[PDB]
């Protein structure tokens, strides 16, 4: 985030192609890790 | 009537999400149930004294010379079991189910009758479970 | 009172069955009479009244059992039918597990003794 303050910073990162490779971390982040959150399952696991 | 009242406005004081009854039940595990816990004891005290209030009167009636609903020989089983109080409803029928479970326990575990064997068939069990098990006591 | 009475009276008819040969018995008689009387059932008044009626019924269905399961069944289809005849209710019953309707101002008796369920011990 510091790094990326100036407009010639965000300039630079487009310029070299560093969007692309985010977007395909998010490909891959997303399709990578299962939720870990306290699902229903929990809760109807919590009184019983 | 004003506190049942009120207790109406309160119950529609609350916002309703899309409906997840998931939550409905996370929600036990807040000042809003124990204000709608008070109301309905209110609610539900005050119909205990008019209850009772309403036996007596009825009771002082009877004393005074006076009778109570007669049943009339022309009258329909079905329109009276439709014009009876549903609390009437669900007791007689906690009352007739301890006479069922009698009977079924006066067969001393040998062969129930094959009438109601035939009798409980899949529609019948179906439409009084989706008649019960949605509205009736736990019990 | 007098439901109470007649139940004790008719009870001390069951209890002095010393009947004549040519004296059919007090049981199968008063059996066909409770059928007679069990249409009129929801409309009854008292709940101690219909109460003691099926005490007497309890203790005397020995005699026949056809006749009262039938008739029972057609009370159950009825009034099961009849029962499910708003959201509000389920919602607090639901949200609350608070079932007594609040609304319906009309009540007919009370249970108490000193003595939600949990279902393990029962299980």
């Amino acid at each position: 985030l510091r790094v990326l303050d100036t407009s010639d910073a965000l300039k630079a990162f487009h310029d070299m192609g560093g969007v692309q490779l985010i977007c395909n971390n998010m490909v891959t982040s997303t399709r990578a890790i299962v939720n870990t959150a306290r699902s229903m399952v929990s809760t109807i696991m919590k009184f019983l | 009537n004003l506190a049942c009242h009120r207790l109406e406005t309160l119950l529609q004081s609350i916002d309703l999400p899309p409906l997840n009854s998931a939550n409905n039940a996370q929600y036990f595990l807040v000042e809003e149930d124990s204000r709608v816990f008070s109301a309905y004891q209110d609610c539900i005290q005050l119909q205990l004294q008019l209850n009772l209030a309403h036996n007596a009167v009825q009771r002082l009636k009877v004393a005074l010379g006076a009778s109570r609903k007669m049943l009339s020989e022309t009258s329909n089983p079905e329109d009276l079991i439709q014009t009876s109080s549903t609390e009437q409803l669900r007791t007689i029928i906690r009352y007739l189910l301890d006479t069922l479970l009698s009977l079924l326990h006066a067969s001393n575990g040998h062969s129930v009758p094959a009438v109601l064997q035939s009798t409980f068939h899949a529609q019948a069990c179906e439409e009084l479970f989706k008649h019960l098990c949605i509205s009736g006591t736990p019990k | 009172s007098i439901a109470h009475k007649c139940a004790r009276f008719l009870a001390l008819c069951i209890s002095n069955g010393k009947c004549d040969p040519c004296q059919p018995a007090f049981g199968p008689v008063l059996l066909k009479a409770l059928l007679d009387n069990m249409s009129f059932l929801p409309a009854a008044t008292t709940g101690g009244s219909v109460y003691w009626y099926f005490v007497l019924l309890n203790y005397v269905k020995d005699e026949d059992l056809a006749g009262c399961s039938t008739a029972c069944a057609s009370l159950l289809t009825a009034v099961s039918r009849q029962l499910q005849d708003t959201p509000m209710e389920a919602l607090l019953q639901t949200r609350y597990g608070l079932y007594s309707s609040p609304f319906d101002p009309v009540l007919f008796d009370l249970e108490m003794s000193g003595s939600e369920i949990d279902l393990s011990d029962v299980l």
